[PDB]
């Protein structure tokens, strides 16, 4: 079984840059290598075969090279239509194998998030459950830390995060963290807060609330 | 041009069975090799099986040999995938793919369908409960949303004002809670001055459970 | 089943003088006994067997690697192609008769 390995797994470039994506093989594959493109929530698109021959309709800014055990896909003028994840695939032996994928991300200026906190809805309270939501909107880059503090104490557990895809308008990210807690444990405390740390912040941003006020 | 439409993906309990179909249009289906591929949520691509078109040769990945069976009905332009002994590691989106050249071995995949979602779990189908996120915040604009919580399985589609609100709207990917139930949130930033004139409702749609809940958001 | 591994051409398709062509193929894979996918076609987009195969149903008899097999084919007069294999590694050899 040939194992395919792509490097890097993530590169951040601007519109107009020239980008290389490497894909290596464990064995020797003469030129039986293909390239695929996939945007989020969408099916893959066949881009190249033979490691250099473009599929019909693919823009000429895409090109490929490499033979034997190392291959590179090249995007000579990165367009917004090209930011996606790219997979390489071999067709040398029976078990067709894909690479890990490589996400090409839009690079932009650093932007601090806007942190919003939501107390549990009184409708959910009637179900015996209380969920606290901490929203981080339109920040760049993607790396960000959320810290739940109950009565200014480091609470850990029952907290899950979710990050949107890179926006197609302003190329930023958004984060959603939910602190799900039973109504019994929820009423046993007063202060609920999330402390947000981001690159564009010179100091942490804590959004808090008290039960009732 | 070419269209590959997959159907049959659903929720099944471990050890169960399921058959996938793929109706094809736009090319001489009889002379092109077809393939099934799968992609686990948030993971890489994986080849599953292929068939020659003449039904003279079939190929299977190592993890599915003896478990899966690929077939095709050329008179109906339909590809089939019989799946048995489904484990939890079979939970993935299964894609239908057309070979580049005719009379081939499925060596590569020149066109893909949108794929169908197959979920292998012991959990049962449950609709969600849509709880509101009241816009109390005050960063740049009014931040409000809805919380589609405790549903199973995927997927769920959320719209705002029946589609009349798309500027500055973020629907987050669902997270798998420890209880085996998914949960997501859909927020939208709107001018805080419009908190006394604009009515907001989320159009939550859970097709696996036949659910359609509209929740009014107010401060 | 059919041999799904690629073949290597040990010698160029030769002329016997009997109106037929002869080519010796080496089978790389070790997939056991399998049928040899060889056919004579008029073009590369419609694999209509316009040439009769003299060697009755060529076969890879042994289950080992690097097994050579001799195949005899009668191509039609004029332009023709000799196709060996399937998929992307399918080798097409243009032949011309009389």
């Amino acid at each position: 079984d040939i194992q395919m390995t792509q490097s890097p797994s993530t590169l951040s470039a601007s519109v107009g840059d020239r980008v290389n994506i490497t894909c290596r093989a464990s064995q020797s594959i003469n030129q039986w290598l293909a390239w695929y493109q996939q945007k989020p929530g969408k099916a893959p698109k066949f881009l190249m075969y033979k490691a250099s021959t473009l599929e019909t309709g693919v823009p000429s800014r895409f090109s490929g090279s490499g033979s034997g055990t190392e291959f590179t896909l090249t995007i000579s003028s990165l367009q917004p239509d090209d930011f996606a994840t790219y997979y390489c695939q071999h067709y040398f032996s029976y078990p067709w194998t894909f690479g890990q994928g490589t996400k090409v991300e839009i690079k932009r200026t650093v932007a601090a998030p806007s942190v919003f906190i939501f107390p549990p809805s009184d409708e959910q309270l009637k179900s015996g459950t209380a969920s606290v939501v901490c929203l981080l909107n339109n920040f760049y880059p993607r790396e960000a830390k959320v810290q739940w503090k109950v009565d200014n104490a480091l609470q850990s557990g029952n907290s899950q995060e979710s990050v949107t895809e890179q926006d197609s308008k302003d190329s930023t990210y958004s984060l959603s963290s939910t602190l799900t807690l039973s109504k019994a444990d929820y009423e046993k405390h007063k202060v609920y807060a999330c402390e947000v740390t981001h690159q564009g912040l010179s100091s942490p941003v804590t959004k808090s609330f008290n039960r009732g006020e | 041009e070419v269209q590959l439409l997959e159907s049959g993906g659903r929720l099944v309990q471990p050890g169960g069975s399921l058959t996938l179909s793929c109706a094809a249009s736009g090319f001489p289906f009889s002379t092109y090799a077809m393939s099934w591929l799968r992609q686990a949520p948030g993971k890489g691509l994986e080849w599953v099986s292929g068939i020659t078109g003449d039904s003279g040769s079939t190929y299977y990945a190592a993890s599915v040999k003896g478990r899966f069976t690929i077939s095709r009905d050329n008179s109906k332009n339909t590809l089939y995938l019989q799946m048995n002994s489904l484990t939890a590691d079979d939970t993935a989106v299964y894609y239908c793919a057309k070979d580049r050249l005719h009379s081939g071995l499925g060596e590569l995949f020149s066109y893909w369908g949108q794929g169908t979602l197959v979920t292998v779990s012991s959990a049962s189908t449950k609709g969600p409960s849509v709880f509101p996120l009241a816009p109390s915040t005050s960063g740049g604009t009014a931040a409000l949303g809805c919380l589609v919580k405790d549903y199973f399985p995927e997927p769920v589609t959320v719209s705002w004002n029946s589609g009349a609100l798309t500027s500055g709207v973020h629907t987050f990917p669902a997270v798998l809670q420890s209880s085996g139930l998914y949960s997501l949130s859909s927020v939208v930033t709107v001018p805080s001055s419009s908190l006394g004139t604009q009515t907001y409702i989320c159009n939550v749609n859970h097709k696996p459970s036949n659910t359609k809940v509209d929740k009014r958001v107010e401060p | 089943g059919v041999c799904s591994k690629a073949f290597k051409f040990l010698g160029t398709p030769a002329d016997t003088g009997h109106g037929t062509v002869v080519l010796e193929l080496q089978y790389t894979g070790t997939d056991g006994p399998c049928k040899v996918p060889i056919s004579s076609v008029a073009s590369l987009n419609d694999l209509t067997p316009v040439g009769r195969l003299v060697t009755v149903n060529p076969f890879v008899s042994v289950a080992t690697a690097n097994a050579k097999v001799l195949i005899e084919l009668e191509p039609p007069f004029g332009d023709s192609y000799i196709v060996v294999g399937r998929g992307e590694q399918q080798i097409n050899h243009h032949w011309h008769k009389s």
